[PDB]
């Protein structure tokens, strides 16, 4: 599948960059694929919880 | 709606 | 943490 | 050793006395307050663009133009074949209700309502045509004339 | 914890 | 200032 | 008693105001083409 | 018959569009054909109300 | 149908873009096609309440 | 009509 | 949320 | 929750 | 004759 | 509403 | 409710 | 200010 | 202040 | 009893402070190129 | 302020 | 030494 | 010690 | 999360 | 019992002017070559 | 303040 990392987070929105190189925006609710929907952003951690329990962080490399 | 700076344990 | 955070989220979308 | 501690706690409750709780109460509070400043009240007006034919007989009655309060509304003069038809002057009533903004040469005279409600009134004379064009404008009504097309009786300089 | 529109809600006690 | 926001 | 003069004054001083909003009426503006 | 449409309205006058185009406008007592004779003009609201029964309002999609 | 979108709401009017591309505008009461006429316009949550049920909200890409 | 930011609960 | 606004809205135009 | 003309007519209690 | 924003119900 | 306004309407055209 | 010949007409009780 | 506004 | 006016 | 009061006049003085911070919308500046 | 910072 | 800084980390994220 | 949070979190005794 | 300097033994 | 107030005042007057050190930023600069 | 300095 594909896994999205985290590009920057602040309390609300959140912009997100993945394996395909494509770039989103989330919100408290949005329908984010593969993860489903997003439960919380948790941004001074740097941390978005979603519904199917995958726990979307900063890529290693970029954190 | 949450404001996690606003936050406590 | 976390655990705060949602349940003070689901009491907020609880009570209007 | 323990002074230091309840000092310190003092400090961290009065030079930022504001929790970050309280900011983000005091920022959301700001927020709600200046949405109720900026809350129209009831049913804004309606952002229409018309045309309306200008008949010039006498016994006509004359067309309306329908402002809202610190809005642009563009009247546009038009002769019968579907043409343009510049200015050649132009006479307006009560100019603290209604500002008006036209450059010398084109056809657009752009009107804003100075004031809620008060009505009036402007006289355009035409490039080619000898009886002014007399308009009724009144502003504050349920919808708000954008822009209308004035398609005057007459036929312009240009066919 | 408060929200937006104004009124303050907060959960009782949660830790991770 | 509603529930749901 | 004095309640009626206080109310009174008070909206003397406003309708004052409204009175000479009422007898100002500015002159209209003749602006002439290029 | 000859349906009619609010343009503005005021204290007084109604400025009101036919459906073939003429317009006209409008006092306390005054003659429309068909609708009859105006009874009340309500310029807060937006409604006339006219002898025959028929309230004339704005048109709905100019409100 | 036809699905349309929140576009921009305040208190008061809403500006909204069907799936068709079309723009229009709603009110307290007004038509709207296949929703029938509106009750609701909250503006806070953007949100509007029809006849039929259905609930018009800012589209999920452009929310 | 309706002014939600009044609104109450 | 909205069960107040729509009973505060007919109460309002039951009541002129 | 208040209109426009000037009289104040609000609804009792409703959650949602 | 009349001013119905003297309106009251 | 509109019969508060065609009342005074009336009784103010009753009375010179 | 005042008319125009600044003598106040209004109606006493009316509902809609 | 009437209720059928 | 007439009652036909 | 006055303790509430006098963090009544600390508060006040930072919340106006955080407002009319807020309030600061400066303009925004182009720089247009050679 | 949590302690999963 | 270092025993003290990380006993404080830990404690510190054993309580949110 | 202190942490990022705000709070103090501190070891109690611990050597090298 | 350790300001270490802020250290005590 | 004085000594809490004396030694808050102290941190004052240093918490004050450390806090406005690191409001403190100043604008980089750009030095174009020859 | 640590003694590994």
């Amino acid at each position: 599948r594909i896994i999205y990392y985290i590009q920057a987070v602040i309390p609300g929105r959140a912009w997100l960059i993945g394996s395909n190189g494509s770039t989103l925006t989330v919100r408290e609710g949005s329908k984010i694929p593969g993860y489903g929907m997003v439960k919380l952003i948790d941004s001074l951690q740097g941390r978005i919880l979603t519904s199917s329990g995958q726990v979307i962080k900063f890529s290693q490399e970029d954190s | 709606c949450v404001s996690m700076i606003g936050g406590s344990r | 943490c976390t655990d705060a955070a949602l349940a003070a989220l689901e009491y907020h979308k609880s009570n209007a | 050793e323990v002074i230091d501690k309840k000092a310190f706690k003092d400090m961290t409750r009065n030079l930022y006395p504001l929790n970050p709780e309280q900011v983000v109460k005091l920022k959301q509070i700001y927020e709600t307050s200046e949405y109720a400043k900026a809350a129209t009240p009831g049913t804004p007006p309606k952002p229409t663009a018309t045309s309306q034919f200008v008949n010039l007989s006498p016994g006509s009655t004359p067309p309306v133009i329908r402002l809202s309060q610190g809005f642009v509304s563009s009247l546009v003069f038009l002769d019968s074949t579907g043409a343009p038809w510049p200015i050649a002057a132009y006479d307006l009533g009560d100019p603290s209700s209604f500002n008006i903004q036209w450059d010398k040469t084109s056809n657009t005279l752009m009107i804003q309502a100075t004031k809620l409600y008060n009505y009036g009134n402007l006289a355009v004379r035409l490039r080619g045509l000898n009886t002014p064009v007399m308009l009724t404008l009144i502003p504050g009504q349920k919808a708000v004339d954008y822009r209308v097309d004035l398609r005057v009786q007459g036929y312009g300089p240009n066919a | 914890r408060v929200s937006i529109g104004g009124t303050v809600y907060t959960a009782k006690k949660y830790d991770d | 200032p509603f529930g749901a926001d | 008693q004095q309640e009626i003069q206080q109310r009174t004054s008070d909206m003397l001083t406003a309708a004052t105001q409204l009175v000479q909003d009422w007898k100002q009426v500015e002159t209209q503006v003749y602006t002439e083409g290029t």
